């Protein structure tokens, strides 16, 4: 459940 | 100079001076006109001849001289490049890398960096034909101080390329054996290297989280960090790109940035007068507030929050959006403290000033983040004056004007926000 | 998207 967001 | 037919007849001659003198005036043609007559040359059909003069061990300047010349022609289209891989090329550049003469090694490293710029494919197949063991052969010097600049420069620029493209990544173990090569390159003082040092890095962090691990563990965070700072801004744009790609990985991985001291730099980076440099700080920065709570603490204790209460207010918009991504991502991970501390900052009149933007995620982003420091608001008691300054920012009546908005999106919390707050 | 540069002079 990540809010990393990629490139 | 020379016309092309005139070249042709000296090629064909078979007189080894003759056809030396013809490749020389064929490289003058395609390195100093701009616009070089690329196509007219290889429709001529001189690839294949340039590519058998490579192969040439008694005469050097031919080797050069068709070195040269392929190499200016590999330097343009796809179709271009093609016609010289089509011609050979590839195992006769690999094998003048172990020429004696170092503008002959130093030509067919240049040459090589342009076919595996093409593309993914045409990378992995100069890998296949081993072209990286004698590329790092050529650097295996205790000091790199003692390589000509130029030399150097080339190498790196076309071991840069072999780190190149996503899809599919370079293999494991051709990158596992640049690494250590890359690593040096990277702590050697000359911009030019560690611009193209730095691409490299960036390139081989855009990716899983596994790709992102093997750099990471080879050390070179505390040193992208530094580089982070440098005057350079071709040296400053790829190492945020290459912190930006690692800060996307885990909570541990992002901690090593942080652990180097990249956050004291973004004071500098979110007001970089590069509106792309904002963008990929300000980007940086979302990413490491969707971190942990004790790095969002980071952020705070770095003075951060201010920074992005700036972009958010001034900015152009993709940064601006970018930021609302960062503020939403802080809200939904930070304590209640944190989010206290956040709205004592100033965040909520640059948030409602964006809500009259015309793109409809950055509305979503915002929305959900008002939702959230709500939530904190209710955990404190204290809900009735958030809502209180969110109406005399004008926010308010901005937010039902967003009820009419075309999206069922938008919808919801617009609704949601009015019914359980406002009114 | 390519990555190429000829050599001039």
């Amino acid at each position: 459940a990540t809010r990393k967001r990629p490139r | 100079n020379w016309s092309v037919e005139d070249i042709v007849k000296g090629i064909n001659s078979n007189n080894l001076e003759s056809q030396l003198q013809a490749t020389q005036a064929a490289r003058k043609l395609l390195s100093r006109e701009k616009q070089p007559p690329i196509d007219n040359i290889i429709r001529a059909g001189l690839i294949p001849k340039f590519v058998s003069f490579l192969g040439k061990t008694d005469c050097s300047p031919i080797q050069f001289e068709s070195a040269w010349a392929l190499t200016n022609i590999a330097s343009g289209t796809s179709e271009q490049t093609k016609a010289v891989v089509d011609g050979g090329a590839i195992p006769a550049f690999i094998s003048l890398l172990a020429s004696p003469h170092a503008h002959i090694s130093e030509q067919a490293v240049w040459a090589l960096g342009n076919i595996a710029g093409d593309g993914s494919a045409f990378r992995d197949l100069v890998i296949k034909h081993g072209a990286i063991d004698p590329l790092l052969a050529l650097l295996a010097v205790p000091d790199l101080s003692t390589l000509a600049c130029g030399y150097l420069r080339n190498l790196t620029w076309t071991l840069s390329n072999l780190c190149r493209n996503k899809n599919p990544a370079p293999p494991l173990d051709a990158v596992e054996q640049i690494l250590p090569t890359l690593v040096r390159l990277l702590h050697h003082n000359d911009p030019e290297v560690l611009a193209d040092s730095c691409w490299a890095i960036s390139y081989l962090t855009d990716g899983p989280n596994e790709r992102i691990e093997m750099v990471v563990k080879k050390g070179v965070v505390p040193q992208l960090v530094k580089l982070l700072g440098a005057t350079e801004l071709p040296i400053v744009t790829p190492a945020l790109r290459a912190i930006g790609n690692i800060v996307t990985g885990t909570d541990e991985q992002t901690q090593k940035v942080i652990d180097a001291g990249a956050l004291a730099v973004f004071p500098s980076l979110l007001t970089n007068p590069k509106t792309n440099i904002q963008k990929e700080a300000t980007w940086t920065m979302s990413n490491i507030t969707a971190g942990r709570q004790d790095q969002i603490q980071q952020v705070v204790n770095h003075g951060l929050v201010p920074f992005l209460v700036g972009v958010l207010s001034k900015a152009d918009f993709k940064t601006q959006k970018e930021a609302a991504w960062a503020i939403t991502n802080y809200t939904s991970g930070g304590t209640v403290e944190q989010i206290v501390y956040l709205v004592h900052c100033g965040i909520i009149e640059p948030l409602m000033n964006l809500l009259s933007a015309k793109d409809t995620k950055i509305i979503q982003v915002i929305l959900d983040a008002i939702s959230n420091i709500f939530q904190a608001a209710e955990k404190l008691g204290e809900t009735e004056k958030l809502s209180i300054m969110i109406e005399e920012c004008g926010g308010l009546d901005k937010i039902e004007a967003l009820q009419r908005h075309e999206n069922e999106s938008v919808y919801k919390a617009s609704l949601n926000l009015i019914e359980k707050y406002f009114s």
